[PDB]
């Protein structure tokens, strides 16, 4: 389903396949990084570095 | 053909499609979790230290 951004907030969307409750959660990703972008999935183990140490990365990985 | 005022009506009927629910309320269908990475088979130690 295509969702949108108003929609999106009365929506109780899941993650993973473990967090899907019956009767609570409608919706579920597609996987679990789709929260990032096209530049900022291109950083290995980026869930292991400190954000602002993410946010460099997108910008000196563009110069 | 007078067209008099008639009475005040009792109540209202309204007829509106039902959505049909026997396939909805059925077990949830998720995406199914990608596997965890499991190291692969017929890993060796290729290296030998000189001489």
């Amino acid at each position: 389903e295509l969702i949108g951004t108003m929609e999106q907030i009365f929506m109780n969307v899941a993650i993973f396949e473990d967090e899907v409750f019956a009767g609570v959660t409608t919706h579920q990703e597609l996987f679990p990084h789709s929260l990032l972008s096209v530049i900022a999935n291109f950083i290995p183990f980026s869930d292991h570095n400190q954000s602002p140490r993410n946010m460099y990365q997108c910008q000196m990985g563009k110069q | 053909g007078g067209l008099t005022c008639a009475s005040a009506p009792q109540g209202t009927l309204r007829i509106l499609e039902g959505p049909q629910q026997s396939l909805s309320g059925s077990p949830l269908q998720p995406i199914p979790a990608s596997p965890p990475p499991q190291i692969p088979p017929g890993l060796r130690p290729r290296f030998c230290a000189f001489g």
